[PDB]
RNA sequence: GAUGGGGAAGCUCCGUUUCAAAGGCCUGAUUUUAUGCAGGCCACCAUCGAAAGGGAAUCCGGUUAAGAUUCCGGAACCUGG
RNA sequence: GCUUGUGACGGCCCGUGAAAAUCCACAGGAAGGAAUAGUUUUCAUGCCAGGUCGUACUGAUAACCGCAGCAGGUCUCCAAG
RNA sequence: UUUACUUAUUCAAUGAAGCGGAGCUGGAAUUCAUUUUCCACGUUCUAGCAUUCAAGGUCCCAUUCGGGGCUGAUCCGGGUU
């Protein structure tokens, strides 16, 4: 008790070598880590077009789940399971020389930006999950605008390594179904209802809007000292 | 020379006061002094400063 | 949430898993058989009047040894070779390119006996 | 013809700096953050000759703020500093010789040395000997001031470049004629070998514009446009008036 | 004079700390034991470049046709372990 | 007295007359320690090893360079009456 | 012709350390209810010293030989300036 004192030292300007504190804002990362960073601040600083900022907006979390909750019931035969049938097939076609239609109708997500395109176009979409976060955007650009010309509806949706898992590989970029169980349209048809009031039917508004143009901390600040200083009178 | 400081004993090679074989006598001396001196009148103006204030 | 606390302004690479070699196959297949022999580092006597003058005044042995051989190799070959103790061990590349060696023994042996064991006297 | 002796400097292969017994760069101390918002005070070590220039330097002493260092800085002495002195250096540190004040700081008619033109060079215009600066007049918002170089020229640098307060040691050191040609032999035996000159009209035409001829003359004008290419260019560059200084400055 | 890079059609040129994630030492922990794992410290920075610069330490006597501060006899010192 | 080393000074400079490896010291208090016993290998003594290449000779009115055994050229140390 | 912005491009600095905004305490202001500020908010007789995740306060642990969290040292924004 009293053999212990009590220091306390003065960390201003002269004395006292400084602690060590966080200078995580003072770090010089890798070039990588840089190009990255000022890859989205130069994608917000300029004027994006209009027929982008149809991305950005994505599906809430509340109805990001029950999105999924269909979607992942119907995932796509795996390795494992696809051994059991050919096998169970054939020897369907040994003794009861069935024409290959020993197993019912699959019903599973469907995917492909070759293929569903070809969905699109042939009108075998009935809605379509996208994901918001390919590297080259024209790969998707026109996505929302087949789909509204053709009359599909569609949700740009966050994650490809999430539309992966449903699909079992690691990106998607795309996901859709075509023909459901007869036990799950009423899931299907509120849900279809829900994204035509955000991506379809908000479409013709996000034909015409801009993006980006955000300043930063310290240049939004500066307008705001501008402006109120300039309201004065 | 510099390398034959090595194969001799420590006694010869400093005194025993403080700062000894790198410090004058009375270098250390001074710095005795210099020392004592202005941590007591550190102590001097840390009471006067807050008497100044404390009238106010 | 909250990030890693970094006290320093630098980022320094961070220390990987840095796995070891054991490919498929062996190098070589063979492992070389020893390239410098006890019979390699040492060749020869060197009989002339002078070195012989040397064997039976100063107790040396007067050796024609591999020129890509050392004092260690050299003690030892001795050692090996003649079961004797070497002293000390001195070398002089000579005028044509061939290393000479100055070995002498321990006060134990005597060189006038062993150089006319291996046949030279 | 050839190239000429003006021409072959630029390759720098014995036209270089003497630099084996220069101390070092002679620059100011970083402004990181004890300067732009306080003070650190400093110890004069040792003020030192300089080979090449003819005035003194100093080692001043400073604490490490981050590190448990004695960081050290190489300035150049004003007129007045000794050692054992105590320096300041910082924004609201006092206004005596010796101390590190930015030009937005200090009153209008102050002299100041070793004066960066761009907040944070460590060091520009003022730093041979007996040579300062004074301010003239601050412009607070768009902070900028308004000095006086020793050329004479009136130049507005941004309101936190900084400077050493008072003039640089060793003024008047050319009063002194060399009288020796073997004086001005010590003198660019440290600086660099532009020492002796033949004259261009003792030569040549092929080594120079100016050589050849019966007589030892120019021939034709030594007025020199700003146009002119390397190799045409010896005389006097671009010159408005020549003749003898009669009048003044006109500035 | 490499490197990271930047030019140059190109043989090659610049450039030596530069717009590099650039490196390694002490002590622990287990004594299935290799060093994974406890930790902290370090920010300089390839290398080559002087038999007259800098630099750990050997002296005397004797000895050969021809070698010796190197052999022999004696007497030392230095570095590393 | 000659030659050479060394010391304390003086004159001189707009000339003020290298760098690193390496070696030591100091400040600091981490840790480790004592009683039937501990600690220091900056004290002394005692043990082992010290690799590789060079080493002969001339060094010049004959061993180097000058077509050569050339009145030329070629850096330096010691210096008796 | 003048003029405005920052992310492109151009220039300079550091081992990218204290940037921007706001907040806790106020020397000087008229509040005409309820606060608006320049900004104040650890160092200047003196050639000493300032380093060990910082001592202190506090909450736990499984006592120990000590260990950890917060604070001491305002928060937010990751824009190195």
């Amino acid at each position: 008790n009293p053999l212990t004192h009590s220091t306390p030292k003065n960390f201003g300007i002269g004395q006292a070598v400084q602690p060590k504190r966080n200078l995580s804002r003072y770090v010089k990362w890798p070039e990588y880590v840089r190009v990255q960073r000022q890859k989205k601040i130069l994608s917000i600083r300029l004027k994006v077009p209009p027929t982008i900022a149809q991305f950005q907006y994505t599906l809430d979390r509340n109805t990001a789940a029950e999105t999924f909750k269909l979607f992942n019931k119907y995932r796509p035969e795996t390795a494992a399971e696809k051994k059991e049938r050919l096998t169970k097939e054939a020897a369907a076609v040994a003794e009861g020389k069935s024409k290959q239609d020993a197993s019912p109708k699959p019903y599973a997500v469907k995917y492909g930006l070759n293929h569903v395109v070809a969905l699109i176009e042939n009108k075998k979409a009935k809605l379509v999950l996208i994901a918001n976060d390919v590297d080259p955007i024209e790969l998707v650009v026109f996505l929302p605008a087949l789909c509204k010309k053709m009359g599909v509806p569609y949700a740009i949706v966050k994650g490809k390594a999430r539309l992966g898992t449903l699909v079992n590989q690691k990106t998607s970029a795309v996901a859709a179904l075509t023909e459901v169980r007869a036990e799950d349209e009423a899931a299907l048809a509120k849900l279809v209802s829900t994204i035509d009031a955000n991506f379809a039917d908000k479409y013709d508004e996000v034909k015409k809007h801009w993006g980006g143009g955000i300043l930063g901390n310290k240049a939004q600040a500066k307008m705001d000292k501008r402006a109120k200083n300039s309201d004065s009178a | 020379r510099p390398r034959q400081y090595a194969t001799v004993s420590k006694t010869h090679k400093t005194v025993s006061r403080a700062y000894g074989g790198s410090r004058c006598a009375n270098c250390v001396k001074e710095r005795i002094i210099r020392a004592f001196l202005i941590e007591e009148q550190k102590i001097v103006k840390k009471v006067v400063k807050e008497q100044t204030e404390a009238a106010k | 949430k909250a990030l890693k606390v970094r006290t320093s302004a630098t980022f320094r690479l961070p220390k990987t898993l840095k796995l070891a070699r054991a490919p498929k196959y062996a190098s070589k297949a063979v492992p070389h058989y020893n390239r410098l022999d006890s019979y390699k580092v040492i060749e020869q006597p060197i009989t002339s009047e002078t070195a012989m003058k040397k064997v039976e005044d100063g107790n040396i042995l007067v050796f024609q040894v591999s020129m890509k051989a050392n004092k260690y190799q050299i003690k030892k070959a001795v050692k090996e070779l003649y079961e004797v103790d070497v002293l000390k061990v001195n070398t002089l590349v000579r005028p044509n390119g061939t290393k000479k060696a100055y070995v002498r023994l321990t006060a134990d042996y005597d060189a006038l006996d062993i150089a006319n064991r291996i046949g030279y006297i | 013809g050839r190239v000429i002796r003006n021409q072959r400097k630029g390759a720098g292969s014995i036209f270089t700096s003497h630099t084996r017994l220069r101390q070092g760069a002679a620059k100011l101390r970083t402004l990181d953050y004890a300067e732009r918002h306080g003070y650190i005070r400093g110890i004069v070590k040792q003020i030192v000759h300089d080979s090449g220039r003819g005035a003194p330097l100093a080692k001043v002493v400073f604490r490490d703020p981050y590190k448990y260092r004695l960081r050290e800085e190489i300035f150049i002495a004003n007129e007045g500093v000794h050692t054992g002195q105590f320096i300041y250096a910082g924004k609201k540190a006092s206004l005596n010789v010796g101390n590190v004040l930015p030009l937005g700081s200090v009153p209008e008619g102050t002299i100041v040395s070793n004066v960066e033109e761009k907040p944070g060079d460590r060091g520009a215009l003022a730093r041979a000997s007996g040579n300062y600066v004074i301010i003239i007049g601050h412009n607070p918002d768009e902070n900028k001031t308004r000095v006086r170089l020793p050329s004479g020229a009136k130049k507005v640098i941004s309101s936190d470049a900084r400077g050493v307060i008072g003039v640089i040691a060793g003024g008047g050191r050319v009063d002194k004629p060399l009288l020796k040609a073997g004086r001005a032999f010590h003198k660019y035996r440290l600086k660099r070998n532009s020492w002796p000159k033949t004259r261009g009209v003792a030569m040549n035409p092929v080594d120079h514009p100016h050589g050849g001829g019966n007589h030892q003359h120019i021939g034709k004008a030594s007025t020199i446009s700003r146009g002119a290419v390397s190799g045409q260019k010896a005389g006097l560059i671009a010159a408005r008036r020549t003749g003898l200084l009669r009048g003044s400055q006109k500035t």
